[PDB]
């Protein structure tokens, strides 16, 4: 029927965006704010459920501009069909922890940094709701059943 | 060839669903001869088979490769013996699963959460008739922390 | 023909395993014993092997759970159609080490911590035999023939 | 129409390469000479662009060899349809830097180590013009319409 | 159901794209009753129905919610206000994402890159009008480093 | 526009392959005077042309790029001489590749590979017709550790 539903969880919730109707995939919306100091971790909620069609995957993955201008690092989740629950993004702060150096800077998404209410490690992110942080593609996939074989053989 | 031990744990299921050797072998298409050398412990079974008897019996195959591992753990299988209440945990368990982030993101195996939910249960002298779902997910997202 | 061969290579080697026909893939189990310290690499042994027919690409990748609450890093190998081998998951440690800090504790694939037999730095994992580790995901590929052009044009 | 339209953009580019009909990617290869230290980033130039026909995106991503025998990680690139500029490979060497020790060394993308001309951190890595650093995997896609739903309904 | 400064969105683009409530309707499929309540501020607008205005205006959807979170900032939309400008800009900024390696692998959002370039041209007085594609360029590369 | 020493590569390759220019036209669908010239160095021949070569031969295209790169480096092309050995060890190098897993994992390029095993047999004077499969494996292994 060529259409996705989505639910949105909260008034935090953005919907997805899409420039360009031949984009691969639609950016998705950090629900909340949070502090991420060097190799720190965490699941980012986005206040966002879709319903995955029987036959694909939703691969929740990351932007070029984020990923290459900061050091926070996206895990692609990989979406069942099925599954509708809140949709997360899978983080970690890849930045090492110079010796000492403390700041009250923090960095952004856009590897840039303003000025802090905190002293922390030099190398921090924040992340603040809205920010524009992941990407959702969805693939067809090949499920088939499972045989044993002794030696491979002809299909 | 798998296990003669099989044989038991695939009749004990079939009861337990409520069918026939007659009614299995509709929905599996094996010989009702065949089935029964099965439980007997005449007729080895393969994995291929397993697929097909998990099929059939409405059960997903792992599950009853997972109760064969506590079969050559121990001596026998505590899941097989309370089935039902395994039956009734593992479905909020999945519906926990495919409905609620905290869980869809921490899990890491659910037949071993449904087992460690039932044993802490047990430990407290609960029982899992008198309980619902919104308990057994607060309790759930302790055991993923 | 919607079935897929598998070779079991050995008698430490798991049939994959799937919950729900609707699922995007099946979760694949180490056939081995391994400590990783920290910033240690490996490709782990499954002694499984699959036939994946022409036209996909299988894909060799992480689950939520285990990359979400441990620093065992994934990176999905593309499984060609035609490799007939053992299958290896791709994995990092991409835990820090701590100045000193050493102890006899080894942390497992749920993010606990039990006792070993020796003292190694802290952030040590330990992986085991029969560790639910990875999952593989079949999806369908292009495969055309390359045309150099001086300019792109419409097709 | 089964052919892929491809720009060689300069004199360093190389044509992508294929061993086998059947295999699911094109090798891509490195149009510059880049030195990284630990932790350090880029985003390397290939001189080749391609155009991904509607209804698929094209997959920039890493090589086993390269990912499991060196610390340089490729973060996948996903390619739009019409997207026709330079085809950049997204990549860190996540090597950590051990204290001091210092070397004329450097390492290449087989692993190996050759002496260089400068005096850097022992964990350097230098890719070279012609190194076969990434691959290209191109699959199928669906771009549906959204639609926000009060709560998830039968299709 | 969505803000109501949402049917001023729709009128004053509706009226720059040179359509009449009438064409608008015929492309869109509401009834020219609907879209003038729309407008006018009787019926809110949902966001299945921006959906559907975006794609017979041929605007992404998106944008309008953009303007609308000016108006909520502020109290108006300098975009909207000067959508002439916004519209040329934008169109640059978008061939330059398409066809530029620097542009296409570090860009984070293409609206504010748009907006930030416009705000850069009227700090220096200079008018949109009379500078072409190279220019922006070379400035809009300045602003991703 | 590609260097002229292609010419020799398909000629030579052609014959290795006990293929007429008649019967190479048949299978690449060029005319004999368009195979003559290129092969002559009348005609230039371009990358698209090489393609089609490549499969018209039964040979991987990537093939003949890297023996023209080697033409380019020292003068002439040790491998076009000794093809026939490349021919044999290039087999087993992809029996290996998707076979066994060591290979799979660790290989960087397949063609400098086979070289590197050649040349370590040329130092040791042995002859690849008088070994098999199992000796190239355990060798390939020592030199991809
Ligand atoms: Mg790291
Ligand atoms: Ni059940
Ligand atoms: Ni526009
Ligand atoms: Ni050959």
């Amino acid at each position: 029927t060529n259409t996705l539903q989505v639910r949105l969880l909260s008034e935090n919730a953005r919907m997805p965006e899409r420039n360009h109707k031949t984009d691969a995939g639609y950016d998705i919306f950090s629900a909340e704010t949070v502090v991420l100091e060097p190799q720190e971790k965490a699941v980012i909620k986005t206040d966002v459920a879709v319903s995955i069609p029987e036959g694909y995957v939703g691969l929740l993955t990351s932007r070029s501009g984020v990923s290459s201008k900061t050091h926070l690092v996206i895990e692609t989740g990989k979406i069942d069909a099925g599954y509708h629950g809140n949709l997360g993004i899978n983080i970690k702060n890849d930045a090492i922890a110079s010796n000492g150096y403390i700041t009250p800077g923090v960095f952004d998404i856009k590897g840039e940094i303003d000025l802090s209410d905190a002293i922390r490690q030099y190398g921090t992110y924040q992340i603040n709701e809205g920010d524009k942080l992941a990407q959702l593609v969805i693939v067809p996939i090949w499920t088939p059943e499972l045989k044993q074989v002794e030696e491979f053989e002809s299909v | 060839e798998l296990p003669t031990h099989y044989g038991t744990i695939i009749k004990t299921l079939r009861k337990y669903m409520k069918l026939t050797q007659s009614k299995l072998s509709e929905r599996t298409g094996f010989s009702q001869n065949t089935i029964s050398n099965h439980e007997n412990g005449n007729r080895n079974i393969g994995v291929n088979e397993i697929e097909i008897y998990g099929k059939g019996l409405g059960i997903p195959s792992y599950i009853l490769h997972r109760i064969s591992d506590e079969f050559k753990e121990k001596g026998y299988s505590p899941t097989l013996n309370d089935f039902g209440k395994f039956d009734k945990m593992y479905s909020y368990v999945n519906k926990a699963y495919y409905n609620d982030g905290d869980i869809y993101y921490s899990s890491y195996d659910l037949y071993d959460e449904t087992i460690k939910l039932l044993e802490l249960l047990k430990e407290s002298k609960i029982n899992v008739n008198d309980i619902d779902y919104d308990y057994v997910l607060k309790l759930y997202k302790q055991i993923l922390s």
